[PDB]
């Protein structure tokens, strides 16, 4: 936790050494090493602290990660692969983004994202009709805009060249994998 | 040049010598890298693997849910294995088998081989020991997710014990494949499906047990349930797919379909209804099918019944669908 | 994109990745263009799985290439040096570092812990191998397996397998994944391919390659030429 | 479950039943607080369970009865 | 974090305090030149582009321009987004979109000026 | 090892660089087999040389630089597992000992231009050690003086 992390951060300046994790756990007012030495792993997964030999090597970010690709023409396969990450602001976007795709295809050209750019996810699985979601239908993704009723889904395109995609739900499986949020252009 | 061709043969020579005959040669003269096929028990199976069955000496692997029909699957590749003459054996970890309905499915238990591994250690070693052995010629687990570490069951219910399963496939395939190999010997691994936590992007399913044998793997087979099958209000068999996720032998990514009914195993003649349909050597006619003109029946069910009962007329179209497909 | 126009001569490589990724394919395929201009190539098959009719769909002269299937992983880099110093052999392929297998641990059972051998074998194998691939104009490929790391909290959990010295005798290191699929109609029939370069001692590092793989053909050559 | 195992292993017992599997807590879970995340921590322990289980039971003969609640799946 | 500059009156640089809207820290080095800061847009007239209205367009500031490139300049005094061509002693500020026409005002009555080139776009309106 | 001692009594030669501690083998274990066991011959042999280079190089008034490698330490319960490969001599006789360390990246847009590289002073015996340097290597020009004058 926040306070955990600040402890450490104040008792190592003022004494000089860390705290022992029965020290934590009296300060935290529970019976128990494993109340501080829970909150010390949440806080060493986070990247914040270290570990070696079941002692804290130290107390030693990157942004949004690219994760993977997305189609807006026909469905592409969906596969993770965080291969690099960007420094920018979650912030930024209106609600706060998880993770940046990149797009291939021209099928929502009209509302503004195009081939190779960067689409910013916010990850949810509520969704209503009309807004801009991300689908897997089959291990494969598609971005379009919703249209949901009954046993058939229609997923429609932004460009007068391009067709709308419709999937029964009886025969093929159908998952939503976020909200789109904004794009980024660097090409 | 001369000079080349002399330092050539004396130094394969000179291979040879230290490792024995056979130790290299050009690849066009070695028949021991050829490919051998057995049946997997269904048509269309083996037409999805395009060199018609599993490799031996290979390695291959199943997975899906449950209550997919993996089981009856291997067993019903034993039971063809054994038709032509070969040695099998089962290896059953999850301490589940029930010789009964392997007898119905037409497995001979009288001759076949079966173990039930205290340990999973146990399990790897005795699967060495048949390989060398060179008298077994098909063997199954029953279950990666059975095997366990000895540390693990004289540990306490809790404990991390992490990454052991792991390192015990990387060594089992290490060690296996060359035996395998040389005793022409097929193995077949089951799996069962887990969930990643924590994975933000992409299927979040995968297998349980390391990620050696993926590698190792020379064809890994998906099976799932689809639908019911009924002959009045009560079920009676299952439908099934099959997708080919790896191959090593022909190409990847079909698939074929099939229905299990209970008691029997899979059904032949619905594949030879199926096939000769395409094939067009089955005309259909709306709900009606005819067969050179006559009206075999009405229905799928009714159509595997005449078939069943007019045996030459389906000995001629299997043997003609083979021909084409 | 690896800058001087190939893989160099004399010298050791290093391709790895995930599963069903093209390694094998590559390597062949980089076989089979030798072989057009005369020169004499071998593969050591480790993981027994080679297929002889596919590499001759590829291209490979099948009744020219030697092959051998070695059983423990010191047999299998003694071949590779008996052939580093017989001065005739062009190119040699070693199907996976992961499939060698010190003998001490062919003859233990399998819970036994031989902790730290296959590293130590490899280190000596690099040792003794740098300098005579290099006096006989010797190009050597080494094949790998990804493995994940446990215990790292954060960042790149992936590794490859073998220990740390291939890294450093390495003169080029090649990354290959499958990103897509290709289609005709409903039938997929290729795989869409990504090769970066990791290391590199004859140009600049961290380029990208982009091409397509056809199941029964080699590499997709005039898409590769229409997208240039 | 270390109840259920060494019951099990004695030889001696020939029907247990565990009244819920809802309620078998980890003891990460029961030493924390409330709104505490525990993700996917007793579907672990579960199998490491059942690993553990299944060749005692075999074993002695033993017949081991879970008896599971129902929940809703979110979003489907 | 880098200044952003909304509404720009006429007489002032853009950078000037009354136009800097606030502070968004984005990293300049993920563009290809240096980005230095950014300027928002109404942008209808470079959509078949991808620019809309709303959206922000990052800028390395320079005055050094070629030929078919994107650029931010001004004439009258009046900040506009559009591409160059270069006659000799005309040139021609051009639009990338279906209902615009070219701007090509005389630089002995009015002369363009150039204040940086356009690197990339980011963007946070409604969907 | 014979031709450094030879360019030392030479006389002139001023520097002189051997490219890998590593990549020095004894001729036991180059007409051996793979899989021997040739155990401290390399330790051994680098103990001679160096007892026997040291007042050479003094006479003479040459400047030799090992390279080396990182390999790990096995089963160690606490401390650190790095070591460096050819035996505990050359720590001794070593005027001063660097590490070199690749810590980020220098980028242009999506092209990546050079390296950034942290360096450490973990002997000395000329001044005081563990003193840090941090610099830029590009691509083509190797260390970036200009960027460093600009820092300091
Ligand atoms: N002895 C049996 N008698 C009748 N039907 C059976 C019998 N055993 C299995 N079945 C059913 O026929 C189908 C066979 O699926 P299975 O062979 O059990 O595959 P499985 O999913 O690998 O089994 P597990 O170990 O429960 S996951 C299923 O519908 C079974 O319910
Ligand atoms: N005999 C074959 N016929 C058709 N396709 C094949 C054949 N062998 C391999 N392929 C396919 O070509 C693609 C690449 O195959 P490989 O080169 O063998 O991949 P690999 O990653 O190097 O080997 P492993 O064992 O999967 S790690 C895969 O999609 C294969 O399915
Ligand atoms: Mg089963
Ligand atoms: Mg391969």
């Amino acid at each position: 936790q926040q306070e955990v992390f600040d402890l450490i951060r104040d008792h190592i300046s003022q004494t000089g050494m860390p705290p022992t994790r029965a020290e934590i756990a009296q300060r935290l007012g529970f019976r128990s090493p494993n109340a501080a030495e829970e909150h010390l792993k949440a806080l060493a997964r986070k990247g914040v602290i270290e570990i070696v030999s079941g002692a804290s090597r130290g107390i030693r970010e990157e942004g949004l990660p690219l994760v993977g690709r997305v189609a807006a023409g026909e469905p592409l396969l969906a596969q993770q692969h965080i291969e690099g990450h960007y420094q920018v602001d979650p912030s930024l976007f209106k609600p706060n983004a998880d993770f940046l795709l990149r797009v291939s295809g021209m099928s929502m050209k009209d509302i503004g994202i195009m081939d190779g750019d960067l689409l910013a996810v916010h990850k949810t699985q509520d969704v209503r009709n009309g807004q801009v979601v991300v689908a897997r239908i089959d291990d494969e993704v598609t971005v379009a805009r919703l249209k949901k009723q009954g046993n058939k889904v229609e997923l429609l395109p932004e460009n007068s060249e391009f067709k709308p995609i419709v999937v029964d739900l009886r025969q093929q499986s159908f998952t939503i994998e976020g909200l789109a949020v904004g794009v980024i252009r660097n090409g | 040049d001369e000079n080349k061709q002399k330092a050539l043969a004396a130094a394969l020579g000179q291979i040879e010598k230290q490792f024995g005959k056979g130790s290299i040669m050009r690849l066009g003269e070695d028949r021991s890298m050829d490919v051998e096929t057995i049946s997997t028990g269904s048509l269309s199976l083996d037409i999805a693997l395009g060199a018609g069955g599993l490799p031996m000496g290979r390695i291959v692997e199943i997975y899906g849910p449950e209550s997919s029909g993996k089981t009856t699957l291997t067993l019903q590749v034993i039971a063809a294995a054994q038709r032509e003459g070969k040695t099998c054996a089962f290896i059953d970890a999850e301490h589940a088998l029930d010789p009964i309905y392997a007898r119905k499915l037409g497995v001979d238990i009288d001759n076949l081989l079966c173990s039930q591994p205290d340990t999973g250690e146990q399990a790897l070693e005795i699967c060495d020991a048949l390989a060398r052995s060179g008298a077994v010629d098909v063997i199954v687990v029953d279950s990666v997710a059975a095997l366990t570490p000895k540390a693990e069951i004289e540990g306490e219910i809790g404990d991390s014990h992490m990454g052991l399963a792991a390192r015990m496939m990387s060594q089992a395939m290490r060690k296996l494949a060359g035996n395998l190999k040389q005793s022409n010997t097929l193995l077949i691994f089951i799996n069962q499906i887990r969930m990643k936590i924590g994975v933000m992007f992409g299927n979040p399913e995968t297998t349980t047990g390391g990620n050696a044998l993926k590698f190792y793997a020379s064809v890994r087979l998906d099976i799932r349930r689809i639908g019911a099958v009924k002959e009045g209000e009560n079920v009676v068999g299952s439908e099934t797919r099959v997708k080919v996720v790896k191959n090593k032998i022909a190409a990847p990514f079909k698939q074929a379909e099939f229905q299990i009914l209970y008691g029997e195993g899979i059904n032949f003649y619905g594949e030879l209804v199926d096939l000769g349909v395409k094939e067009k050597l089955i005309e259909k006619a709306g709900a009606w099918y005819s067969y050179k003109g006559e009206k075999i029946g009405q229905g799928k069910a009714n159509a595997t019944a005449w078939l069943k009962d007019n045996p030459e007329t389906a000995k001629e179209i299997e043997k003609k669908v083979r021909e084409l497909l």
